[PDB]
């Protein structure tokens, strides 16, 4: 015998991965502010069957979106874009403690925006159960 | 948290020092030039395979009239970034001046030279010409706060020198399961108002890829 | 709160309160920190604060409070020193000197307070700049005398001398007048004999490391200016090259000194100095081999490990070796006994060149370029370096870079080309065997097959054609077999892409072998149907790249072909491009246009042109029938996309065909300009129905894309047009009518800056032929664009930039259009130029100053007529003072050269009497008075009011020199730079402006 | 010529699929 030489996403399944840019509306000023650009993922937890949005910035991998795709949310169009959605979120924990935001998420194409909307609604049906 | 390093950020007015930091803090790209008065201190954390690392970023003023304490900001700095603008020859001509004043206070610290704005078509300070860093042992990176080209590199390099591990990598911070908040009737009216205003305010940079 | 007490100067300064404020700033955080920062900034900016500085240096215990007190003193010494009474100057000097001596006496303070000591020294050096040697003749003798007693004082004196040397020789250019620079340089030079004698003694006796290192730090600074004699006629080279390389504290600094020694100005015809230059290199390399690492050491791994100062040391060794060998390698090349030294030094460089560090690799790559260039040209020199060169081929190839990293790739290609010439057999072998280790799998990866492909492609053209033929064939065969070997379309795609990358790089081979070229192109067409990421772009990018190089082979009828291959491409163009995205289709059409330009029979070129444009012309004809029959169909965004894509297809073909595109432009021109108008109306209708927000909507942005691509197509044709009669007679009148009014009469946010861009090109090429048209352009775009951009420097940035380009070219080509302006609009023209002066944006500033200069020339050119005389009376002093304003305000330093040139031109006009009128009005000066005397009077007054701290003498002398020197530009510039220093201080010497 | 024709034929069967 010769002796030999001596993130918290394990519990989830990826339903949808799309590349996107996320914005937060600064209500106090009159402008949108970028919050991050990366892969936006829809993660179904295997214990609770709960779907969430998880989005990380490229390179740094810092979390710029983290919330339940709640049944009450509604994806509205933005006046300036055919490849974006905007919605209210009552509790996002990307920074730390929960906080309300008015988000907008933009994609590479209209088709990616439309597929996102379909997936967002599929995830919403799952979170009603 | 307990392991934190003072970083001084210096360079001519308009080079994009504050824009660079804001991108690292919030993710935002600031289009407007609001000149820094003296200095602003911004805590900035990165998650690495060697635990978290915190930079206290002293973002200093490039304009002389708004210079403030000037080299008084450099005392006890443990690392630094010198910034210039590749569309502005004069900001590279002033790099030796910023470095002189930096090394007189901080004798032996890791320093990164950053040529910002490489996203711009008509580059003025050619790659060929950027050689000041060689004899001064500065690390050099072409960056762009706008396109994010190499925006992580300065902090990755300084992290490696300050921890003394060349294999240090940024890693994915832990994503906790988020809350299941039901919304009340009280906040609805103010959220409904902000949603109206947001829809009817165009997203910036609609010609970009994302 | 309580922290603001120190800003109350009516009472004594509470020092404990200062240290609260200072500690709260450095070691505190958040709201507390920010408030203290503003209080210290206001404390320091207080003009009386320096008076309370001696108090802080004595009574405060906080070193940050003392540092800040020295910064307040520094501020005073550089700016207001000469205004003080002479007792204050002696007093301040004494307690700066006293504090420094006191801190060096106390070993604990000397060890722990380096930052406060170094700041005090720098403050002392600012005093020397003012007072030495004229009012301090004994500074250097007395510095040397105090050095003999205390070792700590001796070390600190080396820090003081280092800083002095830096401030006089390295940093004086910007910060001092020429005269003061010269004075201080001569004064250092004059007493350097005594200073060196001390440095050398310290280096030879050599007790304390920190003293020795500080002395070597100071030596590094001396080497920038001292004469070579101090280095070669003493024993100091032996010490640097042997003693100080052995210990690691002194090694770092000594290596930098020897690098600068290798750059000294040396007599080139003296054997003793040549032997000494050989010897210090020999000694240095010997110490590296025995104290640091041998020639065989893996420096890649050492650098990667990043221990202590290993990376800095390896960088500095690279700098030393490259610097010295670039200058001196010839000294090592003829002597047999120096051969081993020469090759070992180069072997270190080979090892340093393997280090994974981009910027270091660039440093070493610059040297390899210098070497291999010399071995290509210098007789009998390549046989020496055969083994170094063979290793370098592996190094360059293994570190080859994507052509995208422009600069790096060129430097690498050039070196690898030189090395291929020097030994073509060796280069082939290394590439073929590296390629074999991709097939066997030992070196296999996506990145590794990519790098080898880029390397193999870089040496195209260097081999003989016959060798190239065998080489290419072997490489393509091997790569083809590599693709068949691999599995999964991820892997197959990487190799196929590299296969096609390499063939694209060898056009000489493609030209000689038609069958093969045809197969390559038909294969690229098969790849245009692949959906897998990257493949379609690579297929299209390769196609146009091959076509740019091989044009002629597509346009002639090859042997054993029924037609020129261009015809075969055009026939199947729908089927070939069916799966491509629009921008990919446009590259394809542009590629076809490159080929069509080769056919020089006109009837046949035009026939191919309309054949190529058949699909978009039929899409076009149907859309013009649809949208004119009823404007409702244009509201559909799918129709907007299709239209924009037809226009872009025309832009793509016009880009490569230029003057040849004319018959196609004629097919669409009139209907296209009608389309511009219909689209313009929809944009205005949406903006009226929805508001300014409309301009952000996808609908309206789509419509604006149509207008912009139409403007781009016309700009593109006119820029390359050979028949300018047709441009005037046929294109221009319809264009101006379509675009000018629409621009003028839309709200600012709906105006396209591309209108301005398009007009610039029109004026550029045909402005001379359309004076009435140029007038019409100005009327329509000038005043309304100026009102958009004259409220701030930020808004409408594209319009801002194109505006001054348009005015620039109008001012060059059709100056007569400005003469026809009503005097009030001519005044807005002058206001606009001066407005450009004040921009930071370089595109605007540079054109601003250029327009000003060309305008002055245009007015001079008119000679003695009323318009030129009314221009000088109204605007000459406006231009002089506005140019002076941006020279002196510290916010337009980027424009200094062009400011100076304009100012010189303005002053020369008066000095040469080229203005034929009184620049003064009636009853303001005596009647016989020349403009020269009135120019001096006005400028004296102007500068006196603008810089009231300058003496009348200062201003009189500056202007006296400035006007003398208005022919010699470099001297004029020097005088201006002297003035920019003097305005930052009080009591500047007026004699400084006699510098020559 | 001979070697180039052999190479050309192999080129024609290049693929991304197995
Ligand atoms: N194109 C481009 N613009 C940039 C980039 N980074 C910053 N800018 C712009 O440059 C301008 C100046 O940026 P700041 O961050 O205010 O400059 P600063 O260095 O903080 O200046 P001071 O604080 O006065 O010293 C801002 O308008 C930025 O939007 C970049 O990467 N690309
Ligand atoms: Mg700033
Ligand atoms: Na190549």
């Amino acid at each position: 015998h010769f002796e030999p030489v001596v993130t918290m996403e394990e519990d989830e399944e990826v339903l949808y991965k799309v590349r996107a840019k996320l914005f937060r509306f600064d209500a106090d000023a009159k402008e949108w502010k970028e919050r991050g650009t990366g892969d936006c993922k829809f993660l179904k937890n295997k214990k609770t069957n709960k779907v969430r949005i998880l989005m990380r910035r490229d390179k740094t991998l810092k979390i710029c979106a983290n919330h339940i795709i709640a049944p009450e949310y509604t994806l509205k169009p933005n006046v300036g874009s055919d490849r974006s959605w905007v919605y209210a979120c009552t509790a996002d924990i990307a920074e730390g403690e929960a906080e309300a935001f008015t988000f907008a998420i933009r994609f590479g194409s209209k088709e990616n925006a439309d597929k996102f909307k379909e997936e967002f609604e599929k995830a919403q049906e799952i979170n009603k159960k | 948290p307990q392991v934190q390093f003072k970083l001084v950020l210096v360079g001519d007015g308009g080079t994009g020092k504050t824009t660079f930091v804001k991108r690292h803090l919030t993710g935002e790209f600031e289009k407007k030039y609001v000149a820094t008065l003296g200095v602003e201190v911004h805590p900035l954390v990165f998650h690495t395979n060697r635990g978290p690392i915190k930079f206290n970023v002293w973002d200093t003023a490039g304009q002389e009239k708004f210079g403030g304490l000037r080299d008084g900001y450099y005392i006890q700095a443990q690392c630094a970034i010198i910034m210039f603008d590749v569309t502005s020859r004069v900001t590279y001509k002033n790099v030796p001046n910023w470095h002189r004043d930096l090394v007189r206070v901080c004798e032996n610290i890791p320093i990164v030279l950053c040529g910002n704005k490489v996203d711009i078509k008509d580059r003025k300070v050619k790659a060929k010409s950027i050689v000041f860093h060689r004899k001064k042992n500065l690390q050099y990176y072409d960056i762009s706060a706008k396109s994010n080209y190499n925006f992580e590199k300065p902090f990755l390099w300084l992290a490696r020198k300050l921890i003394g591990d060349p294999n240090l990598e940024f890693v994915a911070m832990p994503a906790l399961a988020p809350p299941e908040v039901v919304m009340d009737p009280a906040l609805a009216a103010q959220a409904e108002h902000d949603l109206e205003v947001a829809q009817t305010t165009a997203l910036p940079d609609e010609d970009d890829d994302l | 709160g309580s922290m603001e007490g120190i800003l109350d100067f009516s009472n004594d300064l509470d020092i404990a309160l200062l240290d609260q404020v200072v500690s709260t700033f450095y070691q505190g955080s958040g709201v507390q920190q920010k408030q203290a920062q503003e209080i210290l900034t206001k404390f320091q900016d207080n003009p009386d604060a320096w008076q309370k500085a001696d108090q802080i240096l004595q009574f405060s215990t906080n070193p940050q409070s003392k540092f800040i007190a020295l910064s307040i003193l520094d501020k005073l010494i550089t700016r207001k020193w000469k205004l003080l009474p002479n007792d204050h100057r002696i007093g301040i000097r004494n307690f700066v000197v006293g504090m420094i001596i006191s801190m060096c006496q106390d070993d604990e303070v000397f060890k722990t307070q380096k930052n406060l000591i170094n700041k005090s020294d720098l403050t002392l050096v600012q005093i020397l700049k003012q007072e030495w040697p004229q009012n301090w003749p004994e500074f250097i003798p007395e510095l040397i005398g105090s050095s003999s007693s205390s070792v700590n004082v001796c070390e600190n004196n080396m820090i003081v001398l280092k800083l002095l040397s830096e401030e006089v020789f390295d940093f004086s250019a910007e910060q001092m007048t020429q005269a003061k620079a010269l004075h201080l340089k001569n004064s250092m030079s004059k007493e350097f004999e005594q200073i060196f004698k001390l440095c050398f003694q310290v280096l030879e006796q050599g007790s304390s490391s920190s003293l020795i290192v500080a002395t070597l730090e100071s030596l590094l600074r001396y080497l920038h200016w001292i004469p070579y004699r101090y280095i070669y006629e003493t024993n100091i080279l032996e010490l640097l090259s042997t003693k100080f390389m052995t210990s690691p504290d002194t090694r770092a600094i000594t290596l930098k000194c020897l690098t600068e020694v290798s750059n000294l100005k040396i007599p080139q015809d003296n054997d003793l100095i040549k032997r000494q230059t050989v010897l210090f290199f020999q000694n240095t390399l010997q110490q590296i081999a025995t104290s640091v690492m041998p020639v065989t050491a893996d420096l890649k791994a050492t650098y990667a490990n990043a221990n202590g100062n290993d990376q800095s040391f390896l960088q500095d060794l690279a700098m030393f070796l490259t610097t010295y060998l670039a200058r001196n390698r010839a000294l090592l090349e003829s002597d047999e006994s120096l051969r081993e030294l020469l090759l070992n030094a180069h072997q270190y460089l080979i090892q340093l060149s393997k280090i994974e560090e981009r910027e270091l690799f660039k440093t070493t790559l610059d040297y390899w370029h210098n070497l291999v260039a010399d071995l290509f040209y210098e007789p009998l020199k390549k046989h020496i370096y055969e083994e170094i060169c063979s290793q370098l081929r592996l190094v360059i190839i293994e570190n080859m870079v994507r052509p995208e990293e422009i600069q790096l790739y060129k430097s690498e290609r050039e070196v690898l080309v030189y090395l291929t010439h020097l030994n073509v057999i060796d280069t082939e072998e290394i590439m073929i065997s590296k390629l074999a280790r991709q097939i066997d799998g030992s070196e296999w990866s996506w990145h590794n097959i990519n790098t080898l492909s880029w390397a193999i492609g870089s040496i195209s053209g260097t081999m003989s054609e016959d060798t190239e033929k065998r080489f290419v064939v072997t490489v393509i065969k091997d790569l083809l077999g590599l693709c068949e070997q691999k599995r999964g379309k991820d892997n197959k795609a990487v190799v196929a892409s590299d296969i096609m990358y390499v063939v694209g790089q060898y056009p000489r081979f493609l030209k000689a072998h038609w069958n093969f070229l045809r197969t390559v192109i038909l294969k690229l067409f098969e790849f245009m149907h692949e959906t897998h990421e990257g493949v379609q772009d690579m297929a299209c990018d390769t196609f146009i790249k091959i076509v740019q190089k091989c044009k002629y082979h597509f346009v002639i009828q090859q042997p054993r072909e029924s037609e020129p291959f261009i015809q075969t491409i055009i026939r199947d163009i729908q089927k070939t491009t069916a799966d491509l995205q629009p921008q990919q289709v446009h590259t394809f059409y542009k590629a076809c246009g490159i080929i069509i330009s080769e056919e020089r029979s006109v009837a046949e070129r035009n026939r191919l042109l309309s054949d190529l444009m058949q699909l978009p012309n039929m899409a076009w004809d149907t859309i013009v029938e649809q949208s004119t029959a009823n404007p409702t169909l244009l509201l559909d965004s799918e129709t907007v996309k299709i239209i924009a894509n037809i226009i872009k297809t025309n832009v793509a073909v016009c880009t490569s065909m230029g003057a040849d595109f004319y018959p196609q432009l004629g097919h669409i021109y009139y209907n296209m300009l009608q389309l511009y108008r219909a689209v313009s109306s929809m944009i205005s209708a949406q903006v009226a129905a929805e508001g300014l927000i409309a301009t952000k909507t996808p609908k309206v942005r789509g419509l604006r894309t149509i207008k912009k691509e139409i403007l781009k197509l016309v700009e593109t044709y006119i820029s390359k047009a050979r028949n300018l009669d047709d441009v005037v007679k046929v294109l221009v009148e319809p264009l101006l009518n379509a675009v000018l009014e629409d621009y003028m009469n839309n709200v600012p946010d709906a105006r396209d800056a591309e209108v301005l861009n398009c007009m610039t090109t029109v004026v550029e090429k045909v402005g001379h032929m359309i004076p009435q048209g140029v007038i019409l352009i100005l009327q329509s775009v000038f005043e309304c664009t100026l009102d958009m951009i004259n409220k701030d420097f930020t808004e409408y940035p594209e319009h801002r930039v194109e505006f001054y380009k348009l005015l620039k070219v109008i001012n060059e080509k059709s100056f007569a259009a400005f003469l026809e302006l009503p005097p009030a609009a001519f005044k807005l023209f002058v206001d606009a130029i001066c407005w450009a002066f004040k921009h930071n944006n370089r595109d605007v500033e540079v054109n601003g100053l250029q327009i000003a200069l060309d305008l002055v020339k245009n007015i001079e050119r008119m000679g003695n007529v009323p318009f030129a005389n009314e221009f000088h009376k109204n605007y000459f002093f406006i231009f002089v003072s506005e140019t002076f304003f941006v020279l002196t305000d510290s916010d337009h330093k980027s424009g200094f050269s062009k400011q100076a040139l304009l100012l010189m031109k303005l002053i020369s006009l008066v000095y040469d009497n080229k203005i034929s009128v009184p620049l003064y009005q009636e009853a303001e000066v005596p009647q016989g008075t020349s403009n020269q005397v009135y120019l001096s009077q006005y400028l004296a007054n102007m500068l006196s009011n603008a810089f009231p701290h300058l003496t009348s003498e200062q201003i009189a002398s500056f202007l006296s020199a400035l006007t003398k020197q208005c022919k010699d530009l470099v001297v004029f510039k020097g005088t201006l730079r002297d003035f920019l220093v003097q305005i930052k201080e009080v009591g500047g010497d007026p004699t400084d402006y006699l510098f020559a | 010529d001979d070697t180039v024709d052999e190479m050309t034929k192999k080129f024609g069967t290049l693929t991304i699929h197995d």
